[PDB]
DNA sequence: TGAGGAGTCCAT
DNA sequence: GTGAACCTGCAGGTGAGGAGTCCATG
DNA sequence: ATGGACTCCTCACCTGCAGGTTCAC
DNA sequence: AGGTGAGGAGTC
């Protein structure tokens, strides 16, 4: 891929905004002028609005402190299931997550009835009846919440540590953490009611390449305040 | 240049009039020597030599007559490399020299002898000489070869005659071993390796005494010398151990007068050689077992003081398997904690194998010098005459041959002499007490890998740095040499690009000669003498250029009308892409305005612009641009200009330098000329003859008085840029170029410039693979880069003039970063240039700038530097004082450093045998620090940093009422014990003022209370040493008595297994024994605790263990009578 | 080393007209020839074994040509007395003939002569110092021991008399 | 047997490397040169009659 | 007193 | 009276960024 | 030798401090 | 087997 950015205005140079895709823009309707005069014109659209709410950055960092806060009062357990060990991914992953205020813990076997967070290899790699790390302590542990991710990316280009992902992983923590116990954890807005959600969802065999082969649909509603599924 | 031959000639002559007065005894030549780092250089100073020889008068008379002047003139020599040094001898000396050895019957001299001279007769074009060249150097060498062994010792064909002039011809060093010749000229590098003579190899470095040594551009050669010691060779250390170990246990000496003293210094080699044996299991290989460690191999880098750096992520291990017969390296447990190592170390095995095979290669220097002494008085049997020189070979060959090892020969012969020319200078010792620094010490490397072809077995290999080039040069004048070295930043305030000028002034002293004042404003007064501007109207102006941006933009769209943006046209029709646009930018548009402002003056011609990099035909886009732009600048004013680009040192030399003064005094017009600092460093006089038919009216002299020969003039307009990367590379190989950055980094924090925290850092990312420009940017954070850079820019100025003719006007643009680097210049401005005080003046004008001095920095991280090493090194002492065997060199060792420290606490000067003992504090007598005593040495903090921390001074000992004892204070006087603190600016480390002074305080005022009631004191016999203080024996008392010490009320966690451990040892071989436990300066006035073997406190009779709380209290300083009535009641009959 | 070297020798091959540079050229393309086979051997001794396909195939096969037998291109050898008894290099080592004869045809010509050419190779044989032999031989076996492993069995008990 | 990397397996490829093990396990490799200088004539001796001096 | 000269490979 | 939140919109971004040369080795 | 339509692929983001206003006690 | 969106390459 190669890519063409859609807009600069750094240091205010008018060089720098003539190379982007809203720049060329300004050149063709400058060159049907030069050769057609204005027998031929293009009139773009405005859509109608008045309704619009800008969003500041105070309100999103206060919603993910609210965030962390439900995550603390839990357990969670790192381990390692890489062939040929190598690297402190689980130390690293650690500092990572104790620089919020919350605390885990390492081990060697994963723990029933406790988020984990695994550190597995590439799924090519492993032969197809190896029995890989993931599927096996997955099947036979069946009340359990799971996370997995490869050993690279944790570093960044520069090798300092990646924080963004350390974040992602935490807050997908929470969202299957909720969908397990039936009830909100933390604050979220009201909705129509009386509406059941449907989803189609596509079979994961490699046959299914037919166009209009039938798909299971589930569907999901709530009730009181339990969500069923 | 004509200083220094005067001189030279001086010399000769008084060789000449000893000569005259002395029949009357008999003895040899003085050697004189005029060295450099240049082939150039060095035939220059030659030729003008003889000329000055020539063309001297006095009172308008020659000095010397013809037939004087041949004389002196037959007794210079010049020393070529050995390719150059054939092909100027003619095909009839050589004809000559082969048949007079007989030469000519061989096959092979003679085939090899058709070919070079066949190549000779068509050498014309450049592709034959480069094959002539390398065929040449072959020949000489196997020649020579031959020739020396048929000189040996029989068959010596005798020379004199056609002979002699043929031989002297073809080996210019005869001419100084027969006496003929006593003056050389060569460069630095053949005077590290040395040069021919008809016996053997003539090392310069090996005989220094009564010699004066000429150096010009002293500070480049610290370059020189380096690349020199980074050449070396590895070594395996497993081979050589079981090597030396094979051949050291049945070989003995023959007994004749001539080996006399000889077998009595390779016995506690011997003796080690054995131990190193049993305990590693040397009958056995080595090999890996195990993942991860089969993958990639293993570095390990050592300082040999305190740094040491490792490769791997857990600590590895070795062990000895009796049922598969072999040694494993085994990462054992890596899991945290779980059983610590018990089993062995491999750091262990690489640091005790090093010091065995840097044992073997110095004692052999000491058993040849012991052999001439016996073979030139004691036997003279056989007349040999020749001094320690001549019996080089033959020592070595004898001792060699008689111990059955022979594959060392190169190495012993890489470094020897009397003792070293490459081992260590100095103290010659690691230990406290001997003076320790870095310029002697040297840096280890190794690495652990498979063996070629054996998948079963793995090697060692090691490289050594063992000498900084510092110490060299020092070497040099301790062995009795006269050094002169000539420059005009010879005393610049770099470690890196120039010596280090304080380790040269605390091991030289007095013999490190300076100027004094007067002398200075003598030579001040000579310089305005011959370059006056404050008349006739000289004026210097100064210009500072910013980057512009709209200078360049409108220039560009000139440049290609037709086109629609700026960033477009520099990136298509010229060559940069995106990454590489703003350093472009950046400085093309101040060499742009600069030249501008050139053109537009009207009273100028000649310019020079100097760059860091080669506008070359790789650069051929950006050339056209600035073509360009100059034309147009031409037109708008009225004045032709001409350009040279390309200047290169393969263009000078291929093309010349003498174009642009013929273009100046035939043509008028301008000239602009572009090159770098490096290239204008080789190419020297850039001058042009002046004809006043061109030129107009601004040629004003400054001379006082009259000047001789043709009339020449200058540059009149110089462009400074900034520099460029400053850290030195090598390209020889990979292990040279990692040596050359550890020695840098080791410089750096041997000054101070660096704190340990920062340098370890540093290593560790030099080890795992680091990218130059990480390295760059740690470098640019200290004091050292900024002396570096202004040093440039003064040679850069001082080079550009060399005559007493000059413009009115002299323009001078400088870049803008170099603003701040020359206002912060501070030195004394007494013998500086005219232009480098204008910079300095222009650019301290604005503002203002705090100057924080590198003292201050220097005191603090030389204090953490001297901490740190003592805690280490005192561990390391201890450890092998728990050893089963305890040694006599240790215990020594142990005495020394507690008696240095209580005869003299406080120092006043700086300290030259225990110097890592003692720190210098801001305030002269106390110091404040805080941290940790067992725990991580790079965390200290001292001054005023820490303002609340522990003090270290002289109340925190008690002193005063520790001597008010009666019994106490006669034997603290009597043995020269300080019983106060001078106040000097020199205390003790903290780590020998906690765990060193305080025992050694307290545990030798025990043996005074106590021995003047009687009781008598011993030694410890050799086997629990360091476990117990002393013996103690009264009155024939059975159950030998021992006891120990904790000076003050201070207390121990070791009431646990520990105190149980060192019972039970003692009493399980020595039998049933008794223990004292005993205080001082505490509180007198608590009971006697009698213990029990266990802590289980039982009755007063059944006990083993005494413990008193305090004999001398803290009060007034009693004496506790009742104590020691009651301990004498105790060991009595009970 | 290599640049340098090759640099020197491809402009001198230009130049080969007269009958001086052909004796230089003579004896040091020798020399350059060693030095380049040897860092290919030790290049692909075990380790980072770079394969061979297509161009440098064929081009390794015309400067070695001793390689094509190894794969199995050529079966038939053309060579000189003195030669056969010294050996050929290939990519990996060199290949000894005297060492694997089981089968094989050997057509020799002018059988007389090859008896005087033997004993040439005979006697061009370096000498040999026997107190250092004897001295380094007693030193090292008297306490050496190999390793206890299947690969190493039955191969002590050859040494045991010595 | 023992199974492991395997290549051209005759006297060819287990030659060099066999010297360089038992050369390097009793120390020695001072001694490679002569020991391949005679695995090439002298190789073919001790045939009971062939080469025997009794 | 006894006999009487050229011709060759290959790695250093 | 004041000092904690609270609320726009102008800057600046990984490190820093190259020639030139002596001598021995088959 | 041609054109315009679905499906699978790779790549980037996830600011920061300084100056004027304002309550909250 | 981080995520959600916005978007450039390879063919019936």
């Amino acid at each position: 891929k190669n890519r063409i950015q859609a807009i600069d205005i750094t240091k205010e140079s008018y060089s720098g905004f003539q190379l982007s895709k809203v720049g060329i823009l300004e050149q063709f309707m400058q060159d049907l002028k030069q050769a057609y005069g204005d027998s031929v014109s293009v009139k773009l659209q405005r859509i109608p609005g008045e309704k619009h709410r800008f969003v500041s950055d105070t309100i999103v960092k206060n919603h993910y402190v609210g965030l962390f806060d439900a995550l603390k009062e839990h357990r969670l357990v790192i381990c390692d299931l890489t062939e040929n060990q190598d690297t402190d991914a689980a130390l690293t992953l650690l500092h990572g997550i104790e620089h919020l205020d919350i605390n885990a813990e390492i081990a060697e076997v994963p723990i029933r009835g406790a988020l984990n967070i695994l550190i597995v290899g590439n799924k090519d790699t492993y032969k197809s009846d190896e029995e890989d790390p993931y599927q096996v302590y997955r099947k036979k542990y069946q009340d359990t919440v799971f996370q997995s991710c490869y050993p690279e990316r944790l570093w960044n280009r520069q090798g300092q540590p990646n924080r963004h992902v350390v974040e992602v992983l935490l807050k997908e923590l929470l969202i299957k953490l909720e969908v397990h116990t039936r009830k909100h954890l933390i604050e979220y807005p009201s909705g129509p009611e009386r509406c059941v959600y449907y989803m189609p969802q596509r079979p994961k065999d490699e046959s299914s390449e037919v166009r209009d082969e039938p798909w299971p649909v589930y569907a999901s509603k709530l009730v009181g305040d339990e969500w069923q599924y | 240049t004509y200083t220094a031959l005067n001189f030279l000639l001086q010399q000769m002559l008084e060789q000449v009039r000893s000569e005259l007065k002395e029949n009357t005894g008999k003895k040899s030549k003085r050697l004189l020597y005029y060295v450099t780092d240049s082939v150039d250089n060095v035939v220059s100073a030659k030729a003008d030599l003889l000329k000055l020889i020539e063309k001297q008068t006095v009172k308008g008379e020659p000095r010397f007559t013809l037939e004087q002047q041949e004389y002196l003139k037959a007794q210079i020599v010049h020393l070529p490399n050995q390719s150059e040094q054939l092909l100027q001898c003619s095909d009839a000396v050589l004809n000559d020299v082969l048949i007079g050895f007989n030469l000519n019957a061989e096959r092979d001299v003679q085939a090899e002898w058709s070919a070079i001279s066949g190549l000779r007769r068509h050498a014309s074009n450049p592709e034959v000489k480069i094959s002539l060249n390398r065929q040449a150097g072959y020949f000489y060498r196997n020649l020579i070869d031959r020739l020396q062994k048929k000189q040996k010792g029989a068959d010596r064909v005798l020379l004199s005659g056609s002979l002699l002039a043929s031989v002297e011809t073809l080996l210019p060093g005869e001419k100084i071993r027969n006496g003929s010749a006593h003056v050389a000229f060569l460069t630095t590098s053949k005077f590290l390796k040395g040069f021919h003579n008809t016996r053997s190899r003539y090392s310069p470095l090996r005989d220094l005494s009564g010699a004066v040594l000429i150096i010009d551009e002293i500070d480049k050669q610290n370059q020189v010398i380096l690349s020199e010691l980074c050449k070396q060779q590895a070594q395996d250390l497993i081979w050589a151990i079981r090597t030396l170990r094979a051949n050291f246990r049945d070989h003995q000496l023959e007994s004749s007068p001539r080996y006399d003293k000889i077998e009595d210094l390779f016995e506690p080699l011997r003796e080690r050689l054995e131990e190193f044996g049993t305990n590693w299991n040397l009958a056995f290989a080595f090999n890996t077992e195990g993942a991860n460690l089969n993958e990639r191999p293993v570095r390990l880098f050592s300082d040999r003081s305190f740094t040491h750096v490792s490769s791997a992520t857990h600590k590895l291990s070795l062990k000895s398997d009796f049922l598969r017969r072999k040694n494993l390296i085994f990462s054992d447990e890596k899991v945290e904690g779980s059983l610590i190592e018990k089993h062995g170390l491999l750091t262990r095995f690489v640091n005790e194998a090093d010091v065995i095979y840097q044992w073997f290669l110095g004692t052999m220097r000491k058993a040849v010098f012991q052999y001439w002494e016996n073979v030139r008085g004691l036997e003279i049997e056989v007349r040999e005459n020749r001094s320690l020189e001549g019996t080089f070979q033959e020592a070595v060959q004898s001792l060699l041959t008689h111990f059955n090892l022979q594959e060392f020969e190169s190495a012993v012969y890489e470094s020897f002499d009397t003792r070293g020319l490459r081992q260590s200078a100095g103290g010659k010792a690691n230990k406290l007490s001997s003076s320790k620094s870095y310029h002697h010490t040297g840096l280890k490397l190794v690495e652990v890998a498979h063996n070629q072809g054996t998948r079963d077995t793995v090697n060692c290999k090691a490289s050594f740095l063992n000498t900084s080039p510092s110490g060299v040069l020092a070497d040099m004048v301790d062995a009795g040499a006269v050094i002169l070295g000539i420059s005009a930043t010879a005393r610049a305030d770099t470690v890196i690009h120039n010596f280090d000028f304080k380790y040269l002034n605390e091991r030289l002293g007095n013999k490190l000669l300076s100027l004094s004042r007067e002398q200075k404003q003598r030579v001040n007064n000579y310089y305005h003498s011959r370059r006056n501007y404050k008349d006739n109207g000289v004026v210097l102006t100064v210009k500072y250029l910013n980057s512009r941006d709209a200078f360049l933009d409108a220039l560009l769209e000139e440049y290609k009308p037709e086109a629609r943006s700026s960033h477009f046209i520099l990136n298509h029709y010229l060559g940069i892409a995106e990454s590489e646009q703003a350093f472009v930018r950046s400085w093309l548009s101040k060499l742009l305005a600069s030249i501008k402002a050139f053109i537009s003056s009207p009273d100028n011609r000649y310019m020079l612009s100097l760059l860091n990099r080669t506008l070359d035909t790789t650069r051929q886009n950006i050339n056209d641009f600035i073509q360009f732009c100059c034309d147009k600048w031409a037109k708008e004013f009225n004045v032709k200009t001409k350009t040279f680009f390309g200047v290169n040192a393969d263009w000078m030399r291929l093309v010349g330098y003498d174009e642009i003064s013929k273009h100046l005094n035939t043509e008028l017009g301008k000239v602009v000329v572009f090159s770098t600092y490096a290239s204008m460093g080789a190419g020297k006089n850039p001058d042009y003859a002046v004809n006043l038919a061109l030129e107009g009216e601004s040629l004003i002299s400054v001379a006082d008085v009259t000047y001789s020969t043709q009339l020449r003039s200058d540059i009149d307009s110089i462009y400074l840029e900034k520099p460029t990367q400053l850290l030195l590379s090598d390209d020889y190989s990979h292990t040279a170029n990692q040596l050359c950055q550890f020695h840098q980094i080791l410089s750096l924090q041997e000054n101070g410039e660096l704190s340990p925290k920062s340098a370890e850092n540093w290593c560790r990312q030099q080890l795992m693979g680091m990218s130059r420009e990480r390295s760059l940017q740690q470098y640019h954070q200290t004091s050292d880069y900024q002396s570096a850079v202004r040093k440039y820019i003064e040679q850069a100025v001082g080079r550009a003039g060399r005559t007493s003719l000059k413009r009115k006007q002299i323009l001078l643009f400088v870049d803008s970063g170099l603003k701040e680097i020359l206002a912060e210049e501070s030195r004394d401005p007494s013998l500086f240039s005219h232009e480098y005080v204008a910079l300095v003046n222009k650019a301290k004008s604005a503002g203002k700038s705090i100057v924080e001095d590198r003292a201050v920095r220097r005191l603090f991280n030389l204090a953490q530097r001297n901490n740190k090493d003592g805690m280490l090194s005192i561990k390391a002492l201890v450890h092998r004082l728990h050893n089963q065997p305890a040694s006599k060199s240790d215990i020594q060792e142990w005495q020394d450093i507690r008696t240095q420290l209580l005869r003299y606490p406080t120092v006043a000067f700086q300290p030259e045998r225990f110097n890592r003992l003692y720190l210098q504090s801001m305030t002269k007598g106390y110091y404040r620090y805080q941290g940790n005593l067992d725990g991580d040495p790079n965390s200290f903090e001292f001054f005023d940093r820490v303002p609340y921390g522990d003090m270290v001074s002289e109340e925190d000992c008690s002193l005063a009422t520790l001597v008010q004892n009666q019994y106490v204070r006669p034997w603290f006087e009597r043995k020269g014990f300080a019983c106060s603190w001078q106040k000097e600016a020199n205390v003790m480390t903290p780590i020998m003022f906690t765990n060193i002074y305080k025992g050694a305080l307290g545990e030798q005022a025990v043996e005074a209370v106590l021995t003047a009631f009687d009781f008598t004191f011993e030694e410890v016999p050799n086997s629990i040493y360091e476990r117990f203080d002393n013996r103690v024996i009264f009155a024939g008392i059975e159950q030998p008595i021992w006891l120990d010490s904790k000076y003050w009320k201070h207390e121990g966690n070791e009431s646990s297994e520990g105190y149980s451990s060192k019972i039970a040892l003692v009493e399980e071989e020595f039998g049933p024994s008794k223990f004292i436990y005993v205080n001082a300066l505490g509180d007198t006035s608590k009971p006697i605790r009698y213990l029990n073997s266990c802590f289980v406190e039982t009755s007063p009779q059944l006990a083993k263990v005494i413990e008193i709380p305090a004999l001398i209290d803290d009060s007034n300083a009693d004496t506790n009578r009742t104590a020691v009535q009651e301990l004498i009641k105790w060991l009595h009959h009970s």
